[PDB]
């Protein structure tokens, strides 16, 4: 079990994941990273079933990536969404789907910030805020709670730290380390690891 | 296993085919599925060897009893009825297809079926077991109202002869009984005495 | 192997007035793909004052209204006066608990007056579950007949709609109309509508044709 | 099993196996309480002395509970069969109840223990 | 579903009703089952109505094919052979049961045709959940060689019997008759069933329904 | 269903949703899932509607005679234990109940746990339902012993209502309830689609 | 059901010479609402909308492989599509899945590019058309949408009424039915405008 | 029973001005083997009502002694009251209820017919104690091939004469011995009116077969 | 389904019963379970009808040509060894049991049986379909070596009638043709030309 | 899943155990008491199935009381052990089996520290230390590296604490806190809760 956050203000989108690689009893890995830079502007989050998160992931980054090779400029956060959705979807029914739930979070110079949500049916929604996991059942009433579509990043990172509080006094995981990262006009910033 | 019996003008007819399988072994090739159960009322049986005897036995008890408390030969209704109350009370329990048949000096020869599920019906003959499905059609066109004895055994031996033949789960030797207010005579037809029909094979 | 249940059809609604109790059903009773009788109603009278309607397995049904109307007698005699309709409610939620583990397949609605005179309905599920409720639809064509009847006696969805009291002339056109839009759609409901009203005076029958199809 | 109506009533009223009951408690030896400020108290008159006797296995003091005893006079076979139900009884309350019992809530349970023998066939 | 045909003196008369359901809800109450084949071939369809749509329409379309080739009218047992050979070959997994008839050069020709390939040529027919119900009446009022009048009554009596004894069909009764001189394509043919009238009147003025946010799109 | 309860300075703050379905079907948006067991005990509805107040009317049978026959009313404990053991007998069986009782006895305010699996728990706060996973985040943000009363009923409030935006089986109304040391009160019913204008 | 996984509900309905088409706006996964502006109707002309309910991400691939078909559609014959060929565009795409369909039922609405008569329809998952004169309904309350079709619609309506009728017959229905709603969609589709308006309505 | 053996196809009946005519044929299937083919399925159950039964002819002739002993019962006390049938509908239906209750139904569908105080009484059984009363009735098959020719005839005409009711009843028996695999050509008709209950048979219909000749 | 051929000295007789059932409803009463392959060879067939009829018509065609390219009237023997083909390569996916028999000029009439699975033999008569075991007994006690057509088109229609009285699967008429050198001749037994065996009434 | 550990000294048993109560991804409860006070010198720590474990070990809580009330004196460790494996066992194959899983410490005048073990099937074992859970799996090894027979309390508690530890490091569900303690000749002493 695997916990994915997003949240967008204004001009920038937050992202959190949990650091856990777990496997029946063990965590085997306490600096695990969920994100993916897919350019300058994006980062896919993405969790699911073993080697189907990393091979459709790496998939994903190597054909944005070479987008912009082919072409001198970078799909904006809403072409890569919807080019991981064609993928996706075009697998579901296949010999090889993917089992993997994503956020795609995007800063476009022209349309500012995106979130997206997918499932692993590939339904696209693009959301202010969104979270994957079992831990999203405890913490998306804490952001329909406190969220607005104006809040500044350093509140947005209290309202995160509120979500990831939650799960160390509620859910049932051990979940001790999260990374984040923040997107502005400005490409993907590393912040300090959450920890408890 | 097939089964059969036949009504006459003063008694019955009764036979088997002699065969016991488990699975397709033959665990005993001369078996008698012609069980008395008084003086003049035999039962044929097919179905689990188990249950038949079993309830043949209880049967006997039940009726041996009852005849001494009426100081009477009992009625071949009556020992058709008491088969039928066990088959039918413990249908969901037992695997049996019995055929009742004998004399009494109030109604004479009857035949009576108590097929698997307990119902009871008198019938002028009846058939059971597997391999009388074969048979049906040629104790349908055979059977004739108003048969001696000596023609009714001959009935059921060819019948019986039949469905050994085509029956995996039939064969050996056939066991008769005729039952008349005289007594019971049995009889068994082995070898070269079975009726014999050839193979119809090519010109 | 052996179901001990069948599904027999029957949608069943009941609406309480400030001074009556609307109890009404179809009569079709079905099963499978075939219509066994085109004359079953579903509606049972309890007393003067209380109505009860029953769809669902119709084996269920018979059993169940026997047995209520032997315990309405059993009370009278030891307790010298008639069951209240709160009483029956009360009492019908204990009898099908006691089915708990092997259910009565019945989904049932009491309408009848209340000790102060005032229009009454209980709805229940099929293991005692119930309360009281302003009206309620229940059965077959449930799903079709209670919007209507959120919209149209709850003023749900309306803007600048005065709330006035239910008119027992309203409630049987309202009555009349999901019944006529149910039977265009549910293949269960048909033949015939009968209705019950409860009122002071006693309880009156109307039934109205619908659609054999 | 022998059920013979044992405690009737004659014809004054009287349940003459009750009051014979009684007559067994009236030679028993005397038993004493009385409630304190802040101490209640037992004194018990001891039945023989004998001093050959191992005092320990005749007490007439029994702890019912670790708030609650008893003493009884009477029968003392009786007495060992009505302590150790009381006993049993007092388990299934802090079982069911999550408190120690009453005084009373025993001694009502005991009581009811002893009505009950006298109103049941055999006994 | 109840479909149905007959062989009468000069022809063929065929028979639906109009009623499609989604589990025991009518969704459709005026559905066309009697499917054009060609100018002198039709048939009814019961079972999965996208399978008898896209079927009859596959081979009307083959045997529109055919006929432009042929120059000649095509005939029963054309369209017959190809239904059955393609029915076959998908193994049931078509759930199209087909009443077919039609009038050619040989005649009169009645067929029905069911999901796994099989067909049978006969004189009447009925497929659907109501088709026990309208073989009751044919076995027990058809006729060989009827007139056109009395074909027509007949099949709209067997259809009404599955109208109103299975809850899988209703509303209207079609007929289409087939003879040499004149198809006569009758949609509704009658019409047993009608919603009742409603007594209230829910007509919501504007303003009713609270609205939070509008946009007018003018167009050309 | 969302259900919740939790322990404070001033009592049990006792609240939850109205609505019950069957399926996706919304049965009702009416359902009092706040079960009034007796003056000084209250129950809640989670689960099978049916199995909670069958269960409950069958607890509050059993404390009126405990009433009678000790002259004294039951405490929390007791009575949560009372439920506890009448249902365990049937555990497997297919009951479905998840319960907070709810009271103030000689210890104080009191809160416990019981379900249908055979848990029986103490506890501070506590929430029970298809919602109670959002229920739990906002009141866990909020929640402080020392609250003052209206601060509780608006938590109280706010996390049911938070439950039923999220859970597609919670919704209808938000019922609250207080218990306080001489018995419970009724505090407030509010359409959620009038909470919805006011947050 | 795979059917019911998302939830939601669409309609269309019949007026003078206009149609209207309606939709909720929630998505969710089960029990859990995810967003609450789901896009679930889309444009396929000026004057033609296609709804869709069922599994969202077939509603979304159908929309979209759809629009593909339409865009070449157009470009080669060089006119706008008739609604009853996109009816039959669409079965014949939902049909090509036969034996491993998508999961969505949609309805089609709109007024005819040269005549502007009015149209509905709605298909099954595998492509079955059904043309009405009145409302189609689909998605997971549609016996609660058929209750308000049959008791409250009428012929004729002008858009005023046509609106109020819809969107009377969409609310009630949703609170109705846990997995559809958080909010209301309405498209009315007239000769020379379109009024899109949302609808005050429960968010529970 | 569990699984059923020997059993009986269709049970038709119906109402007429006067009385009630049921209608089965004489033959006990064991699957698809025509088996026992000269079996009644219908029961004089007093003088006025009569018995027709569908499903497990053990579980029927087990009703049979039952019922019969049942009114015996009653006769002995001599008293002027006697069961009618609606009565013995009541019991019916209460005996499959209770045997269904207990997971152990008897297997069978009933149709239960007569006349008392001047009305014709039809009611219907089954194994699950649904029950019900109709102007006609048709269990197995007939349901869908008989009772559809029933009640068109019913709703031209209600009131049926003896000789009307008696006609239409041969023409189901034709239909079902065309069209259910189960039938037999040798059937009982059995009718209750003010002077009794009389069973008729063995019956045969005339059949038609000049669609074997019209293939093409 | 009962059906059955039987061989006389210059040709063979076979017959059919007529019902055709889904469950226990009998949706045809009236089919014709004879099928003409060639001008003097037929195929009775038994199981499943869509299976019978598509392989039927398959080997029609496959004769046909045959028949057309070697400028000579097909063998019965060639016409059976085609359905055997098919039937063993599909045992699988088809369940049928063909009877076919007929004449040809080099070996005079022949019956072969094609059961289930697809094996092939040569008999003096054959029977088959559910209907089937219910006449063992009487077919292996009524055969004659050497019989007449007329006298083997008794045996076939007395066969055939006994195996319908007791199969709730066979019924109707019975449909008879005889193939011989001189062609083809088909009638139907209907209602009381179906012969009669009493039911063992008293 | 709930975590029980005993280490037994040569004079007293130190005990600990989790304090969580859990349901489904929730901890509904962070202050849970998985130990029962069976008389003076016994504790009887019980997890396992909802229900079985507090109706099973407060039934033999009652029981032990009883027996003291009954005869003036305790059952002893062993005793109270036995009774206990007696019951569980007795039960195995009834109606009414409990799953629950138990340690029984305590300390006898004459005897000195026990620790027995016991599973639902009631197999009965004393060790010089014990766990249940699947902590357990984690935390064994640890003692059997650690432990000798001798091992001071104030060692004990110390070892207690790295079996903790590797807890919060390793197991994949949220342990926080855990009630410990110990019992000597002068009967049961309640410790410092171990928290993280
Ligand atoms: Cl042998
Ligand atoms: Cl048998
Ligand atoms: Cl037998
Ligand atoms: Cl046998
Ligand atoms: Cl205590
Ligand atoms: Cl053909
Ligand atoms: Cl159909
Ligand atoms: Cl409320
Ligand atoms: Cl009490
Ligand atoms: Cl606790
Ligand atoms: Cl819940
Ligand atoms: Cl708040
Ligand atoms: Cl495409
Ligand atoms: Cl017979
Ligand atoms: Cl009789
Ligand atoms: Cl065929
Ligand atoms: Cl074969
Ligand atoms: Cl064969
Ligand atoms: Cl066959
Ligand atoms: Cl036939
Ligand atoms: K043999
Ligand atoms: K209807
Ligand atoms: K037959
Ligand atoms: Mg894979
Ligand atoms: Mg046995
Ligand atoms: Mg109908
Ligand atoms: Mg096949
Ligand atoms: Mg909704
Ligand atoms: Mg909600
Ligand atoms: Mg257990």
């Amino acid at each position: 079990m695997e916990y994915l956050i997003g949240i967008q203000g204004p001009d920038y989108v937050l992202v959190a994941s949990d650091r856990v690689a777990a496997s029946n009893i063990v965590q085997m890995k306490d600096d695990h990273d969920k994100m993916f830079k897919m350019s300058e502007k994006i980062l896919l989050l993405c969790v699911g079933e073993a080697g189907d998160t990393v091979q459709f992931a790496e998939y994903i980054q190597k054909n944005v990536q070479l987008y912009k090779m082919r072409n001198g400029y970078e799909l904006s956060p809403t072409a890569a969404a919807n080019f991981t959705r064609r993928n996706l979807a075009d697998c579901l029914r296949s010999r090889t789907p993917y089992h993997v739930n994503l956020l795609l979070a995007g800063y476009d110079e022209h349309e500012g910030p995106a979130l997206y949500y997918m499932d692993y049916l590939a339904a696209l929604a693009k959301a202010p805020f969104a979270a994957h996991g079992y831990g999203a059942f405890l913490t998306l009433s804490i952001l329909d709670r406190y969220y607005t579509p104006t809040i500044s990043r350093e509140r947005a990172v209290e309202l995160l730290r509120k979500c990831l509080e939650e799960l160390q006094k509620r859910f049932i995981l051990n979940l001790p380390t999260f990374s984040v990262r923040i997107i502005d006009k400005n490409g993907i910033h590393d912040l300090d690891n959450i920890s408890f | 296993t097939t089964i059969m019996a036949v009504q006459f003008d003063g008694g019955v007819v009764l036979g088997a085919d002699s065969r016991t399988t488990t699975g397709s072994y033959i665990a005993n090739r001369v078996t008698d599925k012609l069980t008395p159960i008084h003086d003049r009322i035999f039962c044929c049986r097919s179905g689990s060897a188990a249950d038949t005897q079993a309830v043949a036995d209880a049967v006997t008890y039940q009726l041996g009893f009852h005849s001494i408390e009426l100081n009477e030969p009992p009625l071949v209704h009556t020992a058709a009825s008491l088969f039928k109350e066990m088959c039918y009370r413990y249908r969901e329990d037992l695997m049996a297809g019995i055929i009742i048949a004998g004399w009494d000096p109030q109604e004479g020869g009857q035949v009576y079926s108590v097929p698997m599920g307990g119902m009871m019906v008198r019938q002028s003959f009846a058939i059971g077991g597997s391999g009388s499905s074969y048979i049906y059609g040629y104790v349908d066109a055979t059977y004739r109202e108003g048969m001696t004895k000596e023609e009714c055994l001959q009935f059921t031996a060819n019948a019986l002869a039949l469905a050994m033949e085509r029956d995996g789960s039939s064969g050996g030797v056939i066991r008769l009984a005729a039952i008349a207010e005289s007594g019971v005579e049995r009889q068994v037809l082995l070898g070269d005495q079975i009726p014999k029909f050839a193979v119809a094979t090519l010109p | 192997r052996f179901s001990p249940y069948v599904f027999n059809g029957g949608t069943i609604l009941a609406i309480a007035g400030e001074d009556f109790a609307i109890v009404a059903s179809d009569t079709r009773l079905s099963e499978g793909f075939s219509i066994h009788t085109r004359d079953s109603p579903k509606c049972y009278k309890l007393t003067d004052k209380t109505v009860i309607g029953c769809s669902g397995f119709h084996g269920d049904c018979l059993t169940l209204t026997k047995i209520i109307e032997a315990r309405l007698k059993m009370y009278k005699h030891s307790n010298n006066k008639a069951m209240t309709t709160g009483a029956i409610a009360a009492m019908l939620s204990t009898i099908l608990y006691s089915r708990r583990f092997f259910p009565y397949y019945v989904y049932n609605i009491i309408g009848g007056l209340d000790e102060e005179g005032k229009g009454a309905v209980y709805s229940f599920d099929p293991v005692g579950s119930y309360q009281r409720d302003s009206f309620k639809a229940g059965g077959s064509a449930s799903a079709m007949l209670q919007p209507l009847l959120d919209n149209q006696v709850g003023f749900k969805n309306m803007q600048n709609v005065e709330h006035v009291p239910l008119s027992l002339d309203r409630a049987m056109r309202l009555v009349k109309d999901v019944f006529i839009s149910a039977a265009e759609r549910d293949v269960y409901t048909g033949d015939a509508l009968r209705i019950c009203i409860v009122t002071k005076e006693g309880i009156r029958e109307e039934t109205v044709s619908l659609r054999k199809d | 099993s022998y059920d013979r109506a044992i405690t009737v009533f004659s014809p004054d009223g009287h349940l003459f196996q009750v009051e014979y009951a009684q007559e067994a408690v009236k030679k028993g030896s005397t038993a004493v309480g009385v409630r304190g400020r802040d101490i209640v108290v037992l004194g018990v008159e001891k039945k023989s002395v004998a001093k050959l006797q191992d005092e320990r296995t005749v007490r007439k003091i029994c702890a019912l509970d670790d708030n609650v005893c008893m003493a009884f006079a009477g029968l003392t076979a009786d007495a060992r069969i009505v302590i150790n139900r009381a006993r049993v009884e007092c388990q299934s309350h802090r079982l069911t109840v999550e408190d120690p019992v009453t005084v009373e809530y025993i001694t009502r349970y005991i009581a009811s223990l002893k009505q009950r023998y006298t109103q049941s066939n055999g006994r | 579903t109840t479909i149905a045909g007959v062989v009468y003196k000069d022809g063929i008369v065929l028979g639906a009703d109009t009623r499609a359901t989604e589990g025991m809800v009518v969704a459709d109450k005026n559905c066309s089952k009697i499917h054009f084949i060609s100018p002198n071939i039709y048939c009814c369809g019961a079972g999965t109505a996208a399978d008898t749509d896209m079927t009859t329409q596959l081979i009307s379309s083959n045997l529109e094919l055919h006929s432009l080739s042929t120059g000649r009218l095509p005939r029963v047992v054309t369209a017959n052979r190809m239904l059955k050979q393609m029915l076959f070959r998908y193994q049931g997994y078509i759930g199209a049961a087909l009443v077919l008839g039609g009038v050619d050069v040989t005649g009169p020709h009645l067929y029905s045709i069911y999901p796994h390939g099989s067909t049978d040529k006969l004189p009447y027919v009925t497929m659907g959940s109501g088709s026990l119900a309208a073989m009751a009446v044919f076995e027990d009022k058809f006729r060989p060689d009827m007139e056109e009048e009395e074909a027509k009554n007949l099949v709209s009596e067997a259809i009404a019997a599955g109208i109103f004894n299975d809850l899988g069909s209703g509303s209207n009764i079609d007929l289409c008759v087939i003879s040499k001189n004149k198809l006569d394509f009758l949609r509704p043919y009658t019409v047993p069933n009608k919603k009742g009238t409603r007594l209230g009147r829910y007509r919501c003025e504007k303003g009713t329904t609270a609205v939070l946010t509008e946009k007018i799109t003018p167009l050309e | 269903t969302t259900t919740l309860a939790f322990k404070f300075r001033h009592g049990v703050i006792v609240a939850a949703d109205s609505r019950a379905t069957a399926g996706a079907y919304i049965a009702s948006q009416t359902v009092k899932k706040v079960i009034e067991i007796n003056p000084y005990l209250l129950g809640t509805m989670a689960g099978g509607a049916a199995d909670c107040s069958f269960w409950e009317r069958l607890l509050a049978r059993q404390c009126r005679i405990y009433e009678l026959r000790n002259k004294e009313r039951i405490s929390v404990a007791a009575a949560s234990k009372l439920l506890a053991n009448m249902v365990y007998q049937y555990k497997g069986m297919g009951l479905s109940m998840g319960t907070m009782i709810c009271g103030w006895d000689k210890r104080g305010p009191g809160l416990y746990y019981v379900d249908s699996e055979g848990n029986r728990i103490s506890g501070a706060t506590f929430s029970v339902g298809s919602g109670s996973v959002y229920a739990y985040g906002v009141m866990d943000r909020g929640y402080s012993y020392d609250l003052e009363v209206e601060q509780a009923y608006d938590l109280a409030r706010r996390a049911i209502y938070q439950a039923t935006y999220r859970d597609a089986y919670s919704g209808g109304a938000v019922n609250l309830y207080h218990v306080r040391e001489d018995g419970w009160i009724r505090v407030s019913s509010d359409n959620v689609a009038d909470l919805h204008e006011k947050y | 059901s795979i059917m019911s996984y998302n939830g939601g509900a669409v309609m269309a309905m019949k007026g003078k010479n206009c149609v209207a088409i309606a939709a909720d706006r929630r998505f969710g996964i089960q029990a859990q609402m995810v967003t609450t502006d789901f896009q679930k109707i889309f444009p396929m002309g000026d004057r033609l909308y296609i709804g869709l309910a069922g599994l969202a991400t077939d509603v979304q691939t159908v929309a979209q492989r759809l629009k593909f078909r339409l865009n070449l559609y157009e470009l080669k014959e060089g006119r706008q599509i008739k609604p009853y060929t996109l009816m039959s565009m669409v079965a014949n795409l939902l049909y090509e899945k036969r034996f491993g369909p998508y999961y969505t039922e949609p309805v089609i609405a709109g007024l005819d590019p040269k005549t502007f008569k009015p149209f509905i329809c709605s298909l099954d998952l595998i492509g079955c058309p059904m043309v009405t004169d009145d409302f189609v309904v689909s998605g997971t309350c549609a016996e609660q949408m058929y209750g308000m079709c049959e008791s409250l619609w009428e012929p004729n309506m002008d858009p005023d009424h046509l609106f109020e009728t819809i969107s009377q017959a969409m609310l009630n229905a949703v609170d109705r039915d846990a997995v559809s709603g958080m909010g209301v969609i309405v498209h009315i589709i007239e000769k020379d405008k379109i009024t899109t308006r949302t609808l005050k309505a429960r968010m529970d | 029973t569990q699984n059923p053996m020997v059993t009986g196809t269709s049970v038709l009946g119906v109402k007429f001005e006067g009385g009630v005519v049921i209608a089965a044929d004489m033959l006990g299937s064991y699957g698809s083997l025509a088996r026992f083919r000269n079996i009644s399925r219908i029961m004089r159950v007093n003088n006025s009502t009569m018995l027709g039964a569908s499903g497990d002819y053990a579980d029927f002739q087990y009703l049979k002694q039952v019922l019969g002993q049942m009114v015996i019962d009653e006769e002995l006390l001599g008293d002027g009251h006697s069961y009618s049938p609606r009565a013995i509908h009541s019991w019916l239906t209460r005996a499959m209820y209770s045997r269904r209750s207990k997971m152990n139904p008897l297997w069978n569908t009933m149709v239960i017919g007569g006349y008392a105080d001047g009305e014709s009484f039809l009611g219907y059984v089954d194994m699950l104690g649904v029950a019900y009363e109709a102007p006609s009735l048709a269990t197995g098959y007939g349901a869908y091939l008989a009772q559809p020719l029933l009640r068109e005839v019913l709703e031209k005409q209600p009131v049926l004469s003896q000789t009307e009711a008696r006609d239409l009843v041969e023409r189901c028996m034709r239909v079902l011995y065309y069209r259910d695999a189960r039938s037999y050509n040798r059937f009982q008709i059995a009718t209750v009116t003010e002077k009794g209950v009389e069973i008729e048979g063995p019956l045969s219909t005339e059949t038609n077969w000049d669609i074997a000749h019209m293939i093409s």
